[PDB]
């Protein structure tokens, strides 16, 4: 069998090669050989899938590892080359949420879950901080949406929903308006998503009309304490990192020993069709990524370099591990741990944006109330009023301040 | 307040004290307001103060 | 203006060709050069290869795209290279027409199809014509559920008129040894309609479950989107006998005619480009250099190109990228097991064949308007369905439908309810009473 | 149903089916007949192989689940040591007095 796998650098290949050896070492016991494939990123998408097409294809790969860079990118073009004849391809570098619909991509898995998954983490922060009053400024994106999806299936099992779910346009960095919109609505905790400039203009704003004061807390994800978002981040956020979401050896290794796994497996039946080797003239299926996927998602690895390795029913990455960390004095530190069901604080102190050193109410009760009235005689008599401000008084039969 | 249609598509819309109270522009109603099944499935009412 | 029209597999190139140069642009100016392209491989690779080639080579601003196979990547391959190229292109048939949602951002791929939200309506519009208001909902984990749910509920309840919607189901199709729960919970379902929403592997799965259960009965009724039906030709066996779907045009909506209808929209868009803002460029010169190809914006064009109202009732794209103003039509599951067509919808209009959607424990009555024992004198409410307590009565010669009400109708609807018979009513045409 | 009938409570005697066994091949016309059941109280009369093919048959028709009382007689349930997996949980039976006497 041939394994495929696009990476930005050489050294990358090497890492990727090595622990391909240590698979096959690893399942020697078996007559089942594994050749790895190896192609650089490169700067056109249409290049990339070329290249894809023609180096990959053309090998009979039976599945594709993709890690986009941070500086297309993004694995769209292997995907949607790979989907025409149904091969599995496995992603490390992404977690745009796109990639998690079915009909869309076609025959995809990721070893990181997508930022929706950050929301659940949420619901965990508002369960041991009596917080039942939030907002969210989710942008107008799929990303937004989706984590708003998320956030209000996830309130609803809880049979409380959220108040106000206003958005913004993304690359309109006016927010003023929505801020102010908001700013009357007796809530205090802010939950936002949204890229690191609309993070910044959204941080500006909130600056601009004091809404980073005391009595108000702040919940981001990752990209919104990121880049030049985190230099305008107001002190007293509580953003989320990934424990392994950046260091891609461990990934490339852990998705090796799963495809490694999972192959053996899949040999051991019958009706075994191998993919495409000409990828020239042919236009069907290739009749094995179905049995083939099902069979990767069932596939729990018993110990990887990460962690326990699964898949959840969209084909993402299940019980991850996230750090919880707390801006103070421009400098982020850890001050829980996300085990994946449960958030377990440190010995730190939570700095909140007016340091009280308490987790504030998040909510406040108006004590002013608009009442309105209809007239009727028995009930309601209206009199017009005199010329200085105020109604003749009168008196009842028995003398008493009758009140108007 | 009752409910009724409008020239446009058929989009169900609240008129009145009730209209005026689901918008938001109003926090409470106090007024002589009958309790009814109709009412009762969008706004809360309290104990009857007079039956 | 450059316009390539590019056919994959085994269709009429002179028909085409003959019917590109028959449209009148006298009254707009456009030049549409049109420039013809044939294949038989549908490969990705030669996909991209050709597009690339025929862009470098030619000044052509939009691209037609056609196709006789039924795959969605070809779809998501165009849409991507679309949005790659920033230059606009339209799926007309094959797998290219099939809708896809949450297209690329800054693409300009439009394609000729509904959306789900317009098969629910469509659906709905079905059931209220023959006074359907008891019914189900069955969907299971696949995309679009959400959506399909939200647009049903939301009409039902900003209507007048009333329905019921006993219960929603979801049928998780991934539980090992679930055959149980999923045969335990459909056997809950009462409504004479269910309104299932699936893959075709799935629905022909649950036909066979459904079917051992009970149901799929004399009296109970199926309808499913085009996702379920997929080919037509193909039907499988496991699918019950008068099963309604809703599809689009492919009979009477011929490649010929498809292909025209497109060209048209291009030219105006291009047109209404060049005219409102005194120019139109188009600066694309193979398929590379992003930076240096597509360095100005595009986006002036998209705001023309969803608005053109030439022939197809304003021909309106979404913004998603279908079309607002469709031609649908409805498909019935006969005895021979052929998919006929029955009725068809556009512009929120109804046309069926069936006055009484012909189908044991049903038989027609005769009745007459009279004293109280009958009445008549009820055409429709505001609601523009019959009241409580009137039944439906079909006038024939014509067949208008009034609402039928007095002592003589109650006496039957308690008959019936004791009895457990079903019925139809219609009046009497000629003669009162009787008399030989 | 002599019962039934010289009584002057209600009970409507919904359905009274008869199963066939002795035919091969006879397992589309069982499942067939077992759809037009239901009655929430369903009494059962056959033998204990029988009894167990019966109820194989049945969790298909959904007639095994919340909701369903099967009564049988002594007869369907013989050795009550030996409880095949087929049985209905709650399956309710009426036996002679082996333990007290
Ligand atoms: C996570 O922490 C909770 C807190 O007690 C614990 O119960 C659980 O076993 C830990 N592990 C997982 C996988 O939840
Ligand atoms: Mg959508
Ligand atoms: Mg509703
Ligand atoms: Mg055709
Ligand atoms: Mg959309
Ligand atoms: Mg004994």
């Amino acid at each position: 069998v041939n394994i495929g796998a696009v990476l930005s650098t050489r050294k990358h290949e090497q890492m990727f090669r090595e622990a391909v050896n240590q698979a096959n070492k690893r399942h020697g016991s078996w007559k089942i050989q594994l050749n790895a494939t190896s192609v650089t990123h490169k700067p056109n998408a249409i290049q990339m899938a070329l290249s894809v097409c023609e180096d990959l294809i053309s090998s009979q790969v039976y599945a594709i590892l993709v890690s986009h860079p941070p500086t297309h990118f993004t694995p769209t073009p292997v995907s949607y080359t790979a989907g025409f004849y149904r091969i599995p391809v496995l992603g490390l570098t992404t977690r745009m949420s796109i990639y998690s619909d079915k009909s869309i991509h076609l025959s995809f898995l990721r070893t990181v879950p997508p930022y929706s998954h950050q929301s659940s983490v949420w619901f965990e922060m508002m369960r041991v901080y009596s917080w039942n009053h939030i907002i969210l400024l989710v942008s107008d994106d799929h990303e937004g949406r989706a984590a708003q999806k998320r956030l209000e299936t996830l309130l609803e099992e809880r049979e409380s929903k959220a108040e106000k779910v206003l958005q913004f346009d993304p690359g309109t960095k006016n927010v003023t308006a929505l801020l102010m919109e908001a700013k009357e609505l007796e809530a205090r905790v802010i939950i936002l998503s949204a890229s690191e400039d609309d993070a910044a203009t959204v941080y500006r704003a909130a600056a601009m009309l004091n809404m980073t004061g005391s009595g108000y807390v702040w919940l981001v994800g990752e990209r919104e304490i990121s880049g030049n978002a985190l230099r305008y981040a107001p002190d007293g956020i509580l953003g989320l990192q990934l424990i392994n979401g950046k260091n891609e050896s461990a990934h490339i290794s852990d998705a090796v020993g799963v495809v490694a796994q999972a192959v053996h497996e899949l040999l051991e039946k019958e009706n075994i069709t191998d993919p495409p080797r000409g990828c020239v003239g042919n236009t069907n299926i290739w009749k094995t990524g179905p049995l083939f996927k099902r069979v990767l998602m069932s596939s729990k690895y018993a110990d990887g370099v990460t962690g326990r390795v699964e898949f959840n029913e969209d084909g993402d990455r299940k019980f991850a591990n996230y750090s919880i960390m707390n801006l103070q004095n421009r400098k982020l530190v850890q001050v829980g741990i996300y085990n994946g069901t449960h958030v377990i604080p440190n010995d730190r102190k939570i700095i909140w944006p007016g340091g009280e050193t308490e987790k504030p109410r998040g909510y406040q009760m108006s004590t002013r109330l608009k009442i309105v009235t209809i007239h009727q005689e028995p009930f309601v008599y209206v009199k017009p009023t005199l010329s200085d401000g105020t109604c003749k008084e009168e008196f009842t039969v028995n003398g008493d301040p009758v009140k108007k | 307040g009752t409910q009724e249609r409008v020239n446009n598509s058929n989009k169900k819309e609240w008129n009145g004290m009730m209209g005026e109270l689901l918008s938001g522009q109003a926090d409470m109603i106090v007024a002589p307001l009958t309790i009814n099944n109709e009412r009762a499935q969008y706004i809360e009412f309290s104990k009857p103060f007079k039956y | 203006i450059g316009i390539a029209v590019i056919l994959v597999g085994t269709s009429d190139e002179v028909a085409i060709k003959d019917a590109h140069e028959k449209d009148d642009f006298h009254h707009l100016s456009v030049v549409p050069r049109v420039e013809l392209v044939a294949m038989n491989e549908t490969d990705p690779k030669s996909i991209i290869t050709r597009i690339c080639d025929l862009m470098s080579d030619r000044k052509i601003q939009g691209v037609v795209f056609a196709d006789d196979t039924d795959q969605e990547a070809i779809a998501q391959i165009l849409d991507f290279i679309s949005a790659q190229t920033l230059t606009p292109i339209l799926g007309i048939h094959g797998g290219s027409s099939m809708i896809m949602a949450d297209k690329d951002e800054s693409s300009m791929f439009f394609q000729f199809g509904p959306s789900i939200e317009q098969q629910a309506s469509v659906m709905l519009n079905i059931m209220e014509e023959y006074d359907w208001y008891i019914f189900s909902i069955v969907t299971t984990y696949f995309p679009g559920y959400q959506d399909f749910v939200n647009k049903i509920r939301s009409t039902i309840e900003n209507s007048f008129v009333g329905w019921e919607l006993e219960e929603v189901l979801l049928l998780d199709m991934s539980l090992d040894d679930g055959d149980s729960k999923i045969q335990n919970q459909l056997k809950k379902l009462q409504s004479p309609i269910i309104l299932l929403y699936c893959t075709k592997e799935e629905a022909t799965y649950i036909f066979e479950v459904a079917n051992s259960v009970g149901l799929t009965g004399y009296g109970y009724t199926w309808i499913v989107p085009s996702l379920v039906a997929g080919d037509t030709d193909t039907v499988p066996a496991e699918f019950p006998t008068g099963l309604i779907s809703v599809s689009y045009d492919e009979w009477d909506y011929g490649l010929p005619a498809r292909v025209r209808d497109g060209i048209a929209i291009i030219t105006t868009a291009a047109s209404d480009m060049l005219s409102e803002h005194s120019f139109i460029p188009e600066p694309k010169s193979s398929c590379y250099n992003t930076h240096e190809k597509r360095i100005y914006q595009s986006n002036m064009l998209n705001r023309y190109l969803i608005n053109v109202t030439f022939e197809g009732r304003n021909l309106s794209f979404s913004e998603d990228g279908y079309q607002m103003h469709p031609k649908l039509v409805i498909i019935l599951l006969n005895k021979e097991r052929k998919w006929e067509r029955v009725g068809k919808w556009k512009d929120k209009s109804l046309q069926m064949k069936y006055y009484v959607w012909p189908r044991d424990d049903h038989l027609s009555i005769v009745t007459l308007e009279e004293a109280p024992f009958v009445i008549v004198e009820s055409v429709d409410p505001l609601s523009g369905t019959c009241m409580r307590n009137t039944v439906p009565c079909q006038k024939r010669i014509g067949y208008i439908k009034k609402c039928c009400k007095g002592f003589c109708i109650d006496i039957l609807k308690k008959i019936s309810k004791s009895v457990k018979f079903t019925y139809d009513l219609y009046l009497v045409t000629n003669g009162k009473h009787g008399k030989k």
